[PDB]
C-alpha cells in the first residue's frame, strides 16, 4: 500500500514533466508571435508523447573514448535524484514525513551536481568537460547564499519539518514578512536549476549542448527529465515555502489545488523568464552571487535572528 | 524503512529506463560514428589534459564558507535557550567573522578571477 | 494473421512517433540557411509540425545540407553526418547542396552533397523558398510514413 | 466579454456541420474556423475567404479526401491545388 | 551630420541617486523586459496554416520552368538558342534539327534544375515567350534525377501550368 | 490564440493533482479513515505503541473509548 | 557550431575558458567565384553579387553596378537611382535585422529574433514583387534597374515603414537598457580608432571608435 503511494507520487510527476515541455514550447512560441506544438495531436497534446517514443527507440550511442561506468551511472544517478527530491514535500500531507526534510532537499539537490560532473567527465570530450567545470563555479557560486537564505527563512518556522510551514503561514503567506529573502532565494533556484539566465552547464550558443553534448536517445531524455522534475520540483518547494496555503484537515484537496495553482503560477514564470533576458557569464554569475546577494543574506540573517528576540516571537518548535 | 523502499524503486524505474533505451533500438556502431564531438573537425589534443581553473581561491574559500553554514544551522535550535542574550552575542560573532572574512578577501582582490 | 496485424500497428506507431518528432541538426552553410531561418521563423513556425533545431548531431534526426558544400568543408559534413545516431535523414536544399548550382564548374565545390552522404529530399530553388523548404519536410515525414521496418522484419 | 468569446466558439463548432463536422475539421486541418465558401473544385478541394483575418489567413483551401487515385485524408500537401486555384490561393490575383 | 548615441551625463541629485538605487535593488528594468514578453503573449500570432494557407506571391514570381505553346498547338519555341546562351549556370542544353515540314524546333531541350539558379535570364531572352519560370514551387523530388528535365518533362510542365501562366504574363508584360 | 496554451497547463494540472490526494486517501483508508499519526518524537511514538498495545488487533488506530472501563 | 554563424573554423587556444589565442581559419565556403566571373560575361557575372554577401543582396548589385556603369562611361537614369537608394535602405534594414538578432541568440536573448524577422518577411515581399524572387533578385543591372515597380509598391512600402519604429522601440525595450545585456556587452572587445584604421576596418566597426566616416 506504501508501493501504490510511491507510484501515485512517480506517474504523475513523469506526466507532468511530460507535459511541462509542452507548454514550455507552447508559451515560447506565443511570447515569440508563433504557436508553438499544435499539429501533434489536438493543441500539440500528443507531441510529448511522439518526444519520448522517438527517443527511446533511436539508438543510443557510446563514445569510443568514454568511460563506460560513470557514463551509464549519471542519468540514472540524476533522474532517481530528481523523482527522489519529491518524497517529503506536504500536499498537504508528505510520503516521508521528516524532522529535518530542509536539510534533505538540501544535501540531495548538492548531490545531483554529480550526474553533470560524472556525465561531463566520462564523456571525454572538450565541450562536455568545459560544461562540467561551468557546473563546478555554478555550484561553488550558489550553494553559501542559498543555504544561509534557507535559514535565515526557517528562523521564523522554528524547525526544519516542511509540514511546520503550514502552520507558520496560517493568516499571512511567508513572503510578505521576507520578501527581500523571496527574491535572493528565488534568482538561486533559478541557479541551482541551470536554468536562463544561468544556463551554463548546457550553454547551446557558446558549448553546443555543454555536458550533455554525448549523450542521444534515452540517457538524454533522462537528462532532459530530471532538469524538467526540477524545476516543477523547485517551484512547489518555493511555493510551500513562501505562499502558505489554507489547509483543512477534512478538507484537504482544497490545499492541494491550491497548491498546485501556486506551484504552475512559479513554473510559468520561470519559462517567462526564459523568453526575455539574454544569458550572464559565469564569472559574473559567481561575482553577482559572492558581492551582492551574499553581503545582503549575511545582513538579513543577522537581522532575522536578533528580531524574533526583539519582539518577543520566537516559535514554538524546542 | 519507507525511505530505502523509495530509493529502490527510484534507482530501479532509472536502470529500467537505461536497459530499454540500450536494448530497444537497433544498433549500428562504427568508429566513424563513436569517435568524439568537435564540431566536424578532430580534436587536436586530449580532453584528459590539465584544465586550468581561475576561479581556484574562491573555491578553497568555498570549503570554510560551507563549513560556517553548518555550524549556523542550530540557530532555530538555539534560538529556545534562556541564556538568550548569550546566544545572541554568539551568533551575531559568528555571523560578523564570516562578514569579516569575506570583507578581507575581498578587499586583498581574493574574488578576482585568475587572467 | 495476428503476428501481422500487430507488427503493422507498431509499425504505424513507431512511423508516427518518427515522424512527428523530427529534430534538424543547427546547420547551415550558405544563403539557403537565411530561408531555413525564415522557415523557423513567425509566419511558417516549424515548431509547431514539431521539428525543432538541436544543436548537438548526438541529439539531432535530420540533416539539411543548406548551401554550397565545398572541398575544405567536406569532411565535416560527413563527419557530423557520421555522428548522427540513426535513423538519420538528410534533405539536400538548394542548387548548390543538390548538384553545385552556379558553382558547378568550379575547382574546389563538390558537384551535389550526395556525392559525399545519401540524401532522402531534394528541396530545388536558389534558394528555395521557406515555403518550399516547408513543402519538402511534409514529403519527408510522408516517406517515413510509408517506410515500414518490422512488417519487414516479419516477413523474412 | 468572455461569453461572447464562447457564444463564438459554440457557433463555429455549430456551423461546420455539427460535431462531427467539427472534430473533422480540427484533426484535418488543426483549424476550426468559418469562411464563406468562395468555390468548390472538380476534384473535392474547397476554398474559403475571410477578409477580417489579416493578411496570410484570408484565404485557405479544405482539401479533397479523395484524389487522382490515392487517399488524401491525412495526407495532403500544397501540389494538389488546381493552377487557377493556385493563383487564387497564393494571392497572385483577387478574382476566383 | 552625426550624433552621439552613448554621450550621456547621470544626473547626481539625490532623488536621481534614490532611484538608480531602486532600479539597482528592485529590478524595474527587468521587470519592463518582462511586461514586453507578457505584451506579446496576449497578441495574434503571425503563423499560417500550411498547407492550407499559403504565402502571398506575384505574377513576376520565379518557379519550375515550363515550355509553352501558341493558342493552335504549335511550340513557340524556335530552337535559337538565346536562353542557353545567357544562362549564367549552363544549365539549359538545346539540340535542333529541320522539322519533317521544314520547321526549326528543337530535338533536345534540357534543363538541369540541380544547375539553375532560377534567375529568369533565360525568359528574358527568349523572344517568343516560349521558355518561362511557372509559378510552382512545391516540386521536390526523392532522387537527383527527377530533377534533370527534358523537352517532354517541360512541355508537360507548360501543358500543365498554362491556365496561370498565361494569366500571370498577361499581368505583367506590360512592365517588360 | 494565447488560450490554446490551457490545454496542456490544464494535462499539467491534473497530474500534479494526483499525488497530493493520492497520499491523503491512502492514508485515510491505512489509517482507519482519521488522518495517519505524526511521530516526530519519542512521546508520540510512544503513545501510538500504547494505543497498539492497547488496542486488542494490534492495531494503533483502532481506538478504545470509555466502553473499556466496565 | 551554432555561435560560428556559419562555416568557420575557429582553432583557440584556451587557459581554462581565458582565450590565449584565435585562428580563424576560413575557406569552407570559398567557391572560386572570381575565376567563375573570368567566364562569363557583365550581365552573366551579376548574380554572383547576390550570392556574395546573401543578407545585402541588392546592396551588391549596386557596387557591382557603379563599377560597370564607371567603366561604361553611361549614366543611370534619376528614377533608377531614387528605386537604387530605397531598395539599398531596405537591404540595410535587412542586414541589421540580421546583425542585431543573430548577435542576441548567440548572446542569450532568443526573443528579438522572431519578433523582427516578420518584418524581414515583408521585405521578401517587398523583394519579390520586385523582381520575383524574394532574396536573390538580380534587380539593379549595370544600366540601372530591370523592371519598373509595380503600380501599388509604394503604398505597401509606406504602410510597412510607418510601423517599423515600434518594432525597432520594442527591441530596445528588451536589450538597451537591460543590465545583463550591458554585463555581456559593455568593454567587451574594444579596438582604438588608429587600430581600427590601421588594421582595415569600415562602417560600424570605425564609427563605434569615434571615427567620422561614412561613405
Ligand atoms: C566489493 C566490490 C564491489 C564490486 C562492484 C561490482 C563488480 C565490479 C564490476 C562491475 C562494475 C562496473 C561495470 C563494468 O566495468 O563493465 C564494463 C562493461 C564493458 O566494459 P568495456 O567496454 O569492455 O571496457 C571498459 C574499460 O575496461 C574501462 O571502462 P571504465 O573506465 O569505465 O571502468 C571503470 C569501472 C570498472 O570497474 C572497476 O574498475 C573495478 C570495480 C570496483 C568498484 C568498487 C569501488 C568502490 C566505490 C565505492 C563502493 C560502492 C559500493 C560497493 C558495495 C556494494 C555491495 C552491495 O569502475 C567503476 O567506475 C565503478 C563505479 C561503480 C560505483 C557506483 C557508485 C554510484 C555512486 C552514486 C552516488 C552515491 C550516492 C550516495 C551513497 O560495460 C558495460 O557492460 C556497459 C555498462 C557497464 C556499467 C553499468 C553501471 C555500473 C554497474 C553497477 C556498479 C555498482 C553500482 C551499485
Ligand atoms: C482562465 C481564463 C481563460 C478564459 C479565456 O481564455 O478567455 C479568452 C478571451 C479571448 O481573449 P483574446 O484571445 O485576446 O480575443 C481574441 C478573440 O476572442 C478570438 O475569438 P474567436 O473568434 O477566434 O473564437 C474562437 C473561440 C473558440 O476557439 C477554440 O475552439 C479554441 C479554444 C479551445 C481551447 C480548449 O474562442 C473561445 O471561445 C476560447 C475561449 C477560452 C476557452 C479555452 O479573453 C477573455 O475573455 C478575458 C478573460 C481573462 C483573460 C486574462
Ligand atoms: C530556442 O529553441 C529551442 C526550443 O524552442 C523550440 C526548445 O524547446 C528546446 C528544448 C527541446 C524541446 C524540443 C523539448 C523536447 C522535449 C523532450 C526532449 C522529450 C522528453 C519527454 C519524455 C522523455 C518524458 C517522459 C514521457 C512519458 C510519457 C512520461 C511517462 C513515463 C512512464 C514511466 C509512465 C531547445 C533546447 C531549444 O533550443
Ligand atoms: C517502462 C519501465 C518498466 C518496463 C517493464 C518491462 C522491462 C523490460 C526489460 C527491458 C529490456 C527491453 C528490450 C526489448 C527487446 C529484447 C532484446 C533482447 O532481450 O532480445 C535478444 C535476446 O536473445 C539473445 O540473442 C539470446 C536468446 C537466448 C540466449 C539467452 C536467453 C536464455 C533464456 C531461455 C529462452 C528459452 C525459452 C524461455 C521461455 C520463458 C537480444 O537481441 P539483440 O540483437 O542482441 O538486441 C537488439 C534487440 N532488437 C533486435 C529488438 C533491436
Ligand atoms: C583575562 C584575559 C583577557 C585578555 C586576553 C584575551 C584572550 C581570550 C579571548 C577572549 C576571552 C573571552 C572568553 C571568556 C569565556 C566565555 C564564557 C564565560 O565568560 O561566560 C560566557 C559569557 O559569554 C558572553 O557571551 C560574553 C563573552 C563573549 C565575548 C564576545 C566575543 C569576543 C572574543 C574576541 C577575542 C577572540 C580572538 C579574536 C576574535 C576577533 C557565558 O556565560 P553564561 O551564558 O551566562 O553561563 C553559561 C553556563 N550555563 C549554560 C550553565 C548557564
Ligand atoms: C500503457 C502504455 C504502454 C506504452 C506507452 C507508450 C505510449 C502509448 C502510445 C501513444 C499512442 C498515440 C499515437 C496515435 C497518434 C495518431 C494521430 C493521427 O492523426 O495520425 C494519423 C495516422 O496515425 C498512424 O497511422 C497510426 C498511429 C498509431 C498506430 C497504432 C498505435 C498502437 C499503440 C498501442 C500501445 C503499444 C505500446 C507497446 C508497449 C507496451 C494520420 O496523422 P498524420 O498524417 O501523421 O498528420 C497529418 C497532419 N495533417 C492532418 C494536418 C495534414
Ligand atoms: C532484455 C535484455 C536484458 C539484458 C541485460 C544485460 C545488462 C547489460 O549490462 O547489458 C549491457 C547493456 C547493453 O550494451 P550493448 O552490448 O552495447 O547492447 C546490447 C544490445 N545488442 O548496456 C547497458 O545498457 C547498461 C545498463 C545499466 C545497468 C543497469 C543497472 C545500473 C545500476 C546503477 C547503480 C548506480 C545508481 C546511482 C544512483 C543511486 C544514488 C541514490
Ligand atoms: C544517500 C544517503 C541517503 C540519505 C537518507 C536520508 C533519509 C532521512 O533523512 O530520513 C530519516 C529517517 C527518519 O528520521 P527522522 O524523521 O529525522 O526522525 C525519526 C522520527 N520519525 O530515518 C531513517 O529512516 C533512516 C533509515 C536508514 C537510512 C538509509 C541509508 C541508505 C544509504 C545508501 C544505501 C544504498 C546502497 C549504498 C551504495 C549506493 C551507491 C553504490
Ligand atoms: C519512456 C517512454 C518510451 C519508453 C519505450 C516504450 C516503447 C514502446 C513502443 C515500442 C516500439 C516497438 C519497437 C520499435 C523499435 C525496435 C527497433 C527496430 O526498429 O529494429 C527493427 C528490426 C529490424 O531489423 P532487421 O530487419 O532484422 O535487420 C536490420 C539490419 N539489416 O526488427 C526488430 O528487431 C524488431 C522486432 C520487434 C521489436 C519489439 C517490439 C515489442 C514491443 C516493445 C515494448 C518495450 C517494452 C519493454
Ligand atoms: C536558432 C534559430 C532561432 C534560427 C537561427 C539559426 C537557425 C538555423 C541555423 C543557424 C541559425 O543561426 C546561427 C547564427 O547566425 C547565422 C547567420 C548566418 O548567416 C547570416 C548563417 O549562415 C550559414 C548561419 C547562422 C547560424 C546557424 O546556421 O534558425
Ligand atoms: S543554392 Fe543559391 S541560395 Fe542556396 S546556397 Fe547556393 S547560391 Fe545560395
Ligand atoms: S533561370 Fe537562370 S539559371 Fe535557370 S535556366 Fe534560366 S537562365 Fe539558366
Ligand atoms: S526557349 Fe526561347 S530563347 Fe530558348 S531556344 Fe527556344 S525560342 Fe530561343
Amino acid at each position: 500500500m506504501f508501493m501504490i503511494n510511491i507510484l501515485s507520487l512517480i506517474i504523475p510527476i513523469l506526466l507532468a514533466v511530460a507535459f511541462l515541455t509542452l507548454v514550455e514550447r507552447k508559451v515560447l512560441g506565443y511570447m515569440q508571435l508563433r504557436k508553438g506544438p499544435n499539429v501533434v495531436g489536438p493543441y500539440g497534446l500528443l507531441q510529448p508523447i511522439a518526444d519520448a517514443l522517438k527517443l527511446f527507440t533511436k539508438e543510443p550511442l557510446r563514445p569510443a573514448t568514454s568511460s563506460i561506468s560513470m557514463f551509464i551511472i549519471a542519468p540514472i544517478l540524476a533522474l532517481s535524484l530528481a523523482l527522489t527530491m519529491w518524497v517529503p514535500l506536504p500536499m498537504p500531507y508528505p510520503l516521508i514525513n521528516m524532522n529535518l526534510g530542509v536539510l534533505f532537499m538540501l544535501a540531495m539537490s548538492s548531490l545531483a551536481v554529480y550526474s553533470i560532473l560524472w556525465s561531463g567527465w566520462a564523456s571525454n570530450s572538450k565541450y562536455a568537460l568545459i560544461g562540467a567545470l561551468r557546473a563546478v563555479a555554478q555550484t561553488i557560486s550558489y550553494e553559501v547564499t542559498l543555504a544561509i537564505i534557507l535559514l535565515s527563512v526557517l528562523l521564523m518556522n522554528g524547525s526544519y519539518t516542511l509540514s511546520t510551514l503550514i502552520t507558520t503561514q496560517e493568516h499571512i503567506w511567508m513572503i510578505f514578512t521576507s520578501w527581500p529573502l523571496a527574491m535572493m532565494w528565488f534568482i538561486s533556484t533559478l541557479a541551482e536549476t541551470n536554468r536562463a539566465p544561468f544556463d551554463l552547464t548546457e550553454g547551446e550558443s557558446e558549448l553546443v549542448s555543454g555536458f550533455n553534448v554525448e549523450y542521444a536517445a534515452g540517457p538524454f531524455a533522462m537528462f532532459f527529465m530530471a532538469e524538467y522534475a526540477n524545476i516543477i520540483m523547485m517551484n512547489a518547494f518555493t511555493a510551500i515555502l513562501f505562499l502558505g496555503a489554507s489547509h483543512d484537515p477534512h478538507t484537504p484537496e482544497l490545499y492541494t489545488i491550491n497548491f498546485v495553482l501556486k506551484t504552475l503560477a512559479l513554473t510559468i514564470t520561470f519559462l517567462w523568464i526564459r523568453a526575455s533576458y539574454p544569458r550572464f557569464r559565469y564569472d559574473q554569475l559567481m561575482h553577482l552571487l559572492w558581492k551582492s546577494f551574499l553581503p545582503l543574506t549575511l545582513a538579513l540573517c543577522m537581522w532575522h535572528i536578533s528580531l524574533p528576540i526583539m519582539t518577543a516571537s520566537i516559535p514554538p518548535q524546542s | 524503512m519507507n525511505i530505502m523502499l523509495t530509493l529502490l524503486t527510484n534507482v530501479t524505474l532509472a536502470s529500467l529506463l537505461v536497459l530499454i533505451a540500450f536494448w530497444l533500438p537497433q544498433l549500428n556502431a562504427y568508429s566513424e560514428k563513436t569517435s568524439p564531438y568537435e564540431c566536424g573537425f578532430d580534436p587536436m589534443g586530449s580532453a584528459r589534459l590539465p584544465f586550468s581553473m581561475k576561479f581556484f581561491l574562491v573555491a578553497i574559500t568555498f570549503l570554510l564558507f560551507d563549513l560556517e553554514i553548518a555550524l549556523l544551522l542550530p540557530l532555530p535550535w538555539a534560538s529556545q535557550t534562556n541564556n538568550l542574550k548569550t546566544m545572541l552575542t554568539m551568533a551575531l560573532f559568528l555571523l560578523i567573522l564570516l562578514a569579516a572574512s569575506l570583507a578581507y578577501e575581498w578587499t586583498q582582490k581574493g574574488l578576482e578571477w585568475a587572467e | 494473421s495476428r503476428g501481422e496485424y500487430v507488427v503493422a500497428k507498431l509499425d504505424d506507431l513507431v512511423n508516427w512517433a518518427r515522424r512527428s518528432s523530427l529534430w534538424p541538426m543547427t546547420f547551415g552553410l550558405a544563403c539557403c540557411a537565411v530561408e531555413m531561418m525564415h522557415m523557423a521563423a513567425p509566419r511558417y513556425d516549424m515548431d509547431r509540425f514539431g521539428v525543432v533545431f538541436r544543436a548537438s548531431p548526438r541529439q539531432s534526426d535530420v540533416m539539411i545540407v543548406a548551401g554550397t558544400l565545398t572541398n575544405k568543408m567536406a569532411p565535416a559534413l560527413r563527419k557530423v553526418y557520421d555522428q548522427m545516431p540513426e535513423p538519420r535523414y538528410v534533405v539536400s536544399m538548394g542548387s548548390c547542396a543538390n548538384g553545385g548550382g552556379y558553382y558547378h564548374y568550379s575547382y574546389s565545390v563538390v558537384r551535389g552533397c550526395d556525392r559525399i552522404v545519401p540524401v532522402d529530399i531534394y528541396v530545388p530553388g536558389c534558394p528555395p523558398t521557406a515555403e518550399a523548404l516547408l513543402y519538402g519536410i511534409l514529403q519527408l515525414q510522408r516517406k517515413i510514413k510509408r517506410e515500414k521496418r518490422l512488417r519487414i522484419w516479419y516477413r523474412r | 466579454e468572455l461569453v461572447q468569446v464562447l457564444r463564438r466558439g459554440l457557433q463555429q463548432v455549430s456551423g461546420h456541420g455539427g460535431l462531427r463536422g467539427y472534430l473533422r475539421v480540427l484533426f484535418r486541418a488543426n483549424d476550426v474556423r468559418v469562411g464563406t465558401l468562395v468555390g468548390e473544385d472538380k476534384y473535392g478541394n474547397k476554398y474559403y475567404e475571410d477578409n477580417k483575418q489579416f493578411f496570410g489567413r484570408h484565404r485557405w483551401v479544405i482539401y479533397t479526401t479523395e484524389m487522382n487515385g490515392r487517399d488524401t485524408f491525412w495526407d495532403v500537401d500544397g501540389s494538389m491545388v488546381p493552377p487557377e486555384w493556385h493563383r487564387w490561393l497564393h494571392c497572385m490575383t483577387d478574382d476566383p | 551630420t552625426y550624433k552621439f548615441v552613448n554621450m550621456r551625463e547621470p544626473s547626481m541629485d539625490m532623488k536621481s541617486v534614490t532611484d538608480r538605487a531602486a532600479q539597482t535593488l528592485l529590478w524595474t528594468e527587468l521587470v519592463r523586459g518582462l511586461g514586453m514578453t507578457l505584451s506579446y503573449l496576449f497578441r495574434e500570432p503571425a503563423t499560417i496554416n500550411y498547407p492550407f494557407e499559403k504565402g502571398p506571391l506575384s505574377p513576376r514570381f520565379r518557379g519550375e520552368h515550363a515550355l509553352r505553346r501558341y493558342p493552335s498547338g504549335e511550340e513557340r519555341c524556335i530552337a535559337c538558342k538565346l536562353c542557353e546562351a545567357v544562362c549564367p549556370a549552363q544549365a539549359i542544353t538545346i539540340e535542333a534539327e529541320p522539322r519533317a515540314d521544314g520547321s526549326r524546333r528543337t530535338t533536345r531541350y534540357d534543363i538541369d534544375m540541380t544547375k539553375c539558379i532560377y534567375c529568369g535570364f533565360c525568359q528574358e531572352a527568349c523572344p517568343v515567350d516560349a521558355i518561362v519560370e511557372g509559378p510552382n514551387f512545391e516540386f521536390s523530388t526523392e532522387t537527383h534525377e527527377e530533377l534533370l528535365y527534358n523537352k517532354e518533362k517541360l512541355l508537360n510542365n507548360g501543358d500543365k501550368w498554362e491556365a496561370e501562366i498565361a494569366a500571370n504574363i498577361q499581368a505583367d508584360y506590360l512592365y517588360r | 490564440m494565447w488560450f490554446e496554451i490551457l490545454p496542456g497547463i490544464a494535462v499539467m494540472a491534473a497530474c500534479l493533482f494526483i499525488p497530493g490526494m493520492a497520499t491523503a486517501h491512502i492514508h485515510k483508508f491505512t489509517n482507519g479513515g482519521k488522518e495517519k499519526r505524526v511521530a516526530h518524537f519519542s512521546y508520540q511514538w510512544n503513545l501510538m505503541e500504547r494505543d497498539r498495545r492497547i488496542s486488542g488487533v494490534n492495531r494503533y488506530h483502532v481506538t478504545k473509548g470509555l466502553e473499556n472501563i466496565d | 557550431h551554432p555561435a560560428a554563424h556559419g562555416v568557420l573554423r575557429l582553432v583557440m587556444e584556451l587557459s581554462g575558458e581565458m582565450v590565449r589565442k584565435c585562428d580563424p581559419h576560413i575557406g569552407l565556403l570559398h567557391r572560386g567565384t572570381e575565376k567563375l566571373i573570368e567566364y562569363k560575361t557583365y550581365l552573366q557575372a551579376l548574380p554572383y553579387f547576390d550570392r556574395l554577401d546573401y543578407v545585402s543582396m541588392m546592396c551588391n548589385e549596386q557596387a557591382y553596378s557603379l563599377a560597370v556603369e564607371k567603366l561604361l562611361n553611361i549614366q543611370p537614369p534619376p528614377r533608377a537611382q531614387w528605386i537604387r537608394v530605397l531598395f539599398g535602405e531596405i537591404t540595410r534594414l535587412l542586414n541589421h535585422i540580421m546583425a542585431v538578432t543573430t548577435h542576441a541568440l548567440d548572446i542569450g536573448a532568443m526573443t528579438p529574433f522572431f519578433w523582427m524577422f516578420e518584418e524581414r518577411e515583408k521585405m521578401f515581399e517587398f523583394y519579390e514583387r520586385v523582381s520575383g524572387a524574394r532574396m536573390h533578385a538580380a534587380y539593379i543591372r549595370p544600366g540601372g534597374v530591370h523592371q519598373d515597380l509595380p503600380l501599388g509598391l509604394l503604398d505597401d512600402i509606406y504602410e510597412f515603414s510607418k510601423n517599423f519604429s515600434f518594432r525597432i522601440d520594442e527591441l530596445e525595450e528588451m536589450l538597451t537598457n537591460n543590465r545583463i545585456w550591458r554585463n555581456r556587452t559593455v568593454d567587451i572587445g574594444v579596438v582604438t580608432a588608429e587600430d581600427a584604421l590601421n588594421y582595415g576596418f569600415s562602417g560600424v566597426m570605425l564609427r563605434g571608435s569615434g571615427i567620422q566616416w561614412d561613405l
